[PDB]
RNA sequence: GAAGUGGCAAAUACCAUGCUUCCAGGAAAAGCUUCUAAGCGCUAUAAACGAAUCGUACCCUAAACCGA
RNA sequence: GUGUCGUAAGGCAUGCUGGAGGUAUCACAAGAGCGAAUGCUGACGUGAGUAACGAUAAUGCGAGUGAAAAGCUCGCACGCCGGAAGAUCAAGGGUUCCAGUCCAACGUUAAUCGGGGCUGGGUGAGUCGACCCCUAAGGCGAGGCCGAAAGGCGUAGUCG
RNA sequence: CCACUGUCGUUGAAAAGCCAGGGGAUGACUUGUGGAUAGGGGUGAAAGGCUAAUCAAACUCGGUGAUAGCUGGUUCUCCC
RNA sequence: GCUUCGGGGAGGCGGCAAUAUCCUGUGAUCCGGAGAUUUCUGAAUGGGGAAACCCACUUACCAUAAGGUAGGUAUCUUGAAGAAGCGAACGAGGGGAAGUGAAACAUCUCAGUACCCUUAGGAAAAGACAUCAAAUGAGAUUCCCCAAGUAGCGGCGAGCGAACGGGGAGAAGCCGAUUAAUGCUAAUGUAGAAGAACAGCGUGGGAAAGCUGACCGUAGUAGGUGAUAGUCCUGUAUUCGAAACAUUAGCGUUAACAUAUUAAGUAGGGCGGGACACGAGAAAUCCUGUCUGAAGAUGGGGGGACCAUCCUCCAAGGCUAAAUACUCCUGACUGACCGAUAGUGAACCAGUACCGUGAGGGAAAGGCGAAAAGAACCCCUGUGAGGGGAG
């Protein structure tokens, strides 16, 4: 919820912790990043539809407290809080230092 | 049913007691009568289901407080 | 040999039958207690 | 969309019900003969549908 | 009314048996509202087929059938359908 | 791309809700035909148009009903 | 499983399995200990690969298909019913009807077959039946009668 | 429609049948459909028969965990 | 699922359960308030009926054909308004068992219980002395602790079993302590918002655990996250929002009903019953089926037969909050309660399957993994089942 698809996290917990993607889905508590907790799925070959089959390599839905939003000036792991502007925006911020990008 | 329109008089439950006091449920029923009172009031008779002591209300209140009475509290 | 069982519609619709039971005083304390209890079949 | 019908008079919004009524049914014989592609369609139409009855409820109870 | 007849026709049937009766007798056989008259299927076919003049209606009632799916045992919905006699 | 009409036999079906007998004495109501009451359409001749709705598959001396 | 310790109930250690919990000690509280109750539930034995395979109307062969054919299809022959074991219904059932496809389960064997699975199809009415008009038995029953209450009866009627 | 005799069957093909015989078969006959009578009540050409495979008082639920001087069972260990 | 008003801000078109076409910053999905739509059956209400069906009559309008739209048409009560039906427990009332106990059994017990029937309200009922007491008197009703298993009752058996008074809760007395609306003011509820602080190293599939060193704390024993987290996520402490509607109070106002004036078929009595802890008893007191029947304040009721004296209180008009009873439900919280033969019958598509004509009876059945990464491809087999490799 805090983390929504577009941004770019990094993964704090699981096997590919320390890499970083950007987010693609986000279910509920599940999250999506490219390039990261690839699995690779035995597709059957189907014949009505489109799909063709073979050993594929896709990422996974990982949970969504293994990430963190990558802070984009320290280059570390952030949390993020809202700031609700003098004009009534509310904005995601950095918790370490402030600034409302990202 | 079995229950005077004037006194409210309707049967009692209670026991019958024999000598060697075995108890069987029984009924009291009211001592009611029809009876066609003359009212000169409506010059007319109406035909009441009354007790006895409803015969006696009647004797001394008057037909004519009784009807009100029974008009007030509905039937008539 | 012949069953004890023997059906016919407008016997079964008419002794237990849903405008038989609502016709009683006893029959609605029947599906009162049908729908009390939650059964799905609430008359035959 | 629902701009686009509110402004509409009772006497108009009658007229294009009854189009969206004619459209209903050229698409349900369509999907019928398989001719309709699009699937989406039939649903907007039918809540377009709904959103007339809506609006001339509203225009002729006041 | 003229939104009534617009739901009387629910689809047309496509089978073995409307096909022969479209090709032999040209009648069309459709799938109709299950509350739908004899008139009532006359006067939608006549209005949304411009230029068609219907000499006959047949009606029947379909029960629908059980198909018991996975754990559980439903059945498909009752239907309507009418054979319309058309002018030659 | 043929024939398709003669004899005889013959039902428990039909005439027949008849006929004859008996006593144990043999539904009802409506449709239908007439009559009028209060009150104020009907009969012929046709011509056109109609006759809705539900059932109709299949078993039924049975492997489909009643008997697990 | 093993080793070890205690009079016993039992304790301790540890190999293997297992993969996320457990609990010293001292108090405290018990749904606190099972072999029996023709105990209750589930699982699995013995009987035993035993009895039976449901009318003694009956089958033989050639082709076909198939992984596979006594049982399916086709053919020839044989046999059985024929006041039915044929045909039409009502009642009851409810898709079992027809085609295609499948053979695990179901079918007392096998099954390519099926009333089995799956997918599609199929029921056409002014005249047939229902509905409808009418009433029987028998119901219900404005008012009415009766009855502690609940209710019971009953006229006109209204159903049936 | 019935059910006199026998064999069979008795973990049946069947919780009352089969087979071979047997009785009534225009009548106090059989049978369809609908209805009526309800539990100390019904109904009974009377056997205490029948009243849904239940009848010297149906069935279901409830009083109810009836009562049972009776039968069965009653679970770890050691010491006196 | 349609409209609108608020919330919210990136995904979404309910689950099994995915797929497709798509929607979404022109603010979707989602959440809260309001509205619109709302088939047929069922009180079912136009008549009827084997519920989900059959058959109508009528008014207005439209159509010209065989109809369509919007209505109306049940019964009863009260003088147009109401009612009906359903649904937990608790209340009040009309009827009212038996098993059982008495080691039999009939009085008695069980028990005014079960059950049947009627009908309310958030409670109901009762309630202001024609009550007790006998003390220096107290001062309505209800409920709790005592009194007390006492005094009594009782085939004086089995059993049943008070009161006076004391200590508490709550308190209130009236004659309009009624009901329903509407309108203000306040408060609440029904969506929401923000919300601190952790790194390194080693092990490990994975770190929250280990070692080292930090930080927050009005937030440290919450649920998760690939093993055990105050600092990763959701949260928690704390501070907080309402366009709309509800509810609670206070106020004001309306319209419906009510507003006794001191009580005769009454008190008392005979007979038969019932209730009183009290079973006829020496039996007061209450209730009444039957038959009677006063005095009316210079009078009457009670003080457990009854009489006298003394005390006390005025029946035959009505009302009255709280303290008390309950849980079909809503919210928060809790548990030396259960953990799949347990706990609901029911953790699962359960009052289901199944059984029964019916009333009714009534199950079984949870767990891959952290993530489907649910095993591409090859081989045997009948394109089966099943397996062996590969992954
Ligand atoms: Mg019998």
């Amino acid at each position: 919820s805090k983390l929504r698809k577009g941004d770019t996290v990094i993964v704090i917990a699981g096997k590919d912790k320390g890499k970083q993607g950007t987010v693609q889905a986000v279910k509920n508590d599940r999250i999506k990043v490219e390039g990261i907790n690839i699995v690779t799925k035995h597709q059957k070959p189907n014949q009505a539809t489109g799909v063709e089959g073979g050993i594929l390599k896709q990422e996974a839905f990982l949970h969504i407290s293994n990430v963190a939003i990558l802070n984009a000036q320290t280059q570390k792991a952030d949390r993020i809080t809202y700031q609700f502007g003098e004009d009534g925006k509310k904005q995601r911020v950095y918790r370490s230092n402030g600034e409302v990008v990202a | 049913s079995r229950v005077c329109q004037v006194t409210g008089k309707r049967p009692m439950v209670g026991n019958n007691v024999s000598h060697a006091n075995n108890k069987t449920r029984r009924r009291f029923l009211p001592n009611l009568h029809h009876h066609r009172f003359w009212v000169e009031s409506e010059n007319r008779f109406v035909r009441l289901r009354i007790s006895t002591k409803g015969m006696r209300i009647i004797d001394k209140l008057g037909i004519d407080k009784v009807l009100v009475d029974l008009r007030a509290q509905g039937q008539k | 040999m012949k069953r004890t069982f023997q059906p016919s519609v407008i016997k079964r619709k008419r002794t237990h039958g849903f405008r038989a039971r609502m016709a009683t005083k006893k029959g609605r304390q029947v599906l009162a207690r049908r729908r009390a209890k939650g059964r799905h079949r609430l008359t035959v | 969309k629902i701009s686009e019908l509110r402004d509409k008079s009772l006497e108009e919004l009658t007229q294009l019900l009854d189009e969206k009524q004619l459209d209903a049914f050229r698409i349900r014989m369509a999907k019928a003969t398989g001719q309709l592609g699009n699937t989406h369609e039939v649903r907007v139409n039918r809540r377009a549908i709904a959103q007339l009855q809506t609006l001339i409820n509203e225009k002729q109870r006041g | 009314n003229n939104a009534r007849l617009y739901q009387v026709l629910r689809g047309p049937v496509f089978s073995e048996k409307s096909q022969m009766l479209g090709d032999s007798l040209g009648v069309q056989v459709f799938k109709i509202d299950s509350k739908a008259t004899k008139l009532e299927v006359k006067k939608a076919v006549e209005l949304m087929f411009e230029g068609v003049e219907v000499l006959k209606v047949n009606t029947l009632n379909v029960k629908g059938k059980t198909k018991r799916f996975g754990k559980n045992i439903g059945r498909r919905n009752d239907y309507k359908k009418a054979y319309v006699t058309l002018k030659a």
